[PDB]
């Protein structure tokens, strides 16, 4: 019985890892794309641009 | 969604979007105004695209009013950073929990 | 600080899951004497087991 319990856990772990993982890739990504957005709100502050710009 | 993974730490196995693009730490930037922080990442990017496709040559009340909003997408931008990294920083330690917890296992 | 504070978070429930440990059995070999028992609390660290070794 103690060794099945073992086991279960492993495959517990396992999933979760996969999926933990997946998220930490993706908010990597998310964390870039807020930056380079707060990037060009820092632009947009410019008070000189013209309307097209 | 929370799972067991051992005899007995359980984890969260995933956080729901709101809590992502939705939320703020509890440190966000107040409002100048102190009216209220907006808190949706959607929300104010849109706010901000309307606000630029907006003429304002030479038009005071729009010139400013557009000025305002962008200010207001600014600070909330860098809320949702905070609260993203947040996040990141939570899923780091469950990584390293998971990692720890496997080689006891075994 | 909070961020750190969600890292703390982590290594402390990590701890208080090792205080949990089990026994070859099942059992709780971290409950001291009664094994046959849950040993801890795991809100704040309230301890439940034997009264000797």
């Amino acid at each position: 019985q103690a060794q099945a319990q073992n086991s279960q856990y492993a495959l517990a772990r396992t999933f979760a890892t996969q999926k933990v993982s997946l998220e930490e890739s993706v908010l990597s990504q998310v964390t870039t794309a807020i930056q380079t957005a707060q990037e060009k709100i820092v632009y947009a502050g410019n008070g000189t641009l013209s309307d097209d710009d | 969604v929370t799972q067991q993974v051992d005899s007995a730490r359980t984890m969260v196995i995933g956080h729901t979007g709101a809590q992502i693009f939705n939320s703020i730490t509890s440190n966000a930037v107040p409002e100048p105004d102190g009216s209220d922080s907006e808190k949706n990442l959607f929300v104010m990017l849109d706010t901000a695209i309307a606000a630029l496709k907006t003429p304002v040559e030479g038009n005071n009340v729009e010139k400013e009013k557009a000025a305002a909003a962008i200010d207001k997408t600014n600070r909330g931008l860098k809320n949702s950073l905070n609260n993203v990294l947040t996040v990141r920083a939570e899923l780091g330690t469950q990584l390293s929990e998971l990692s720890t917890l496997d080689s006891l296992g075994s | 600080r909070a961020s750190l504070a969600t890292d703390l978070q982590g290594i402390r429930d990590q701890l208080m899951n090792l205080a949990n440990s089990t026994d070859g059995n099942g059992r709780y070999i971290f409950a001291g004497y009664k094994t046959e028992a849950a040993p801890f609390d795991q809100a704040t660290g309230g301890y439940h087991g034997g009264e000797k070794s």
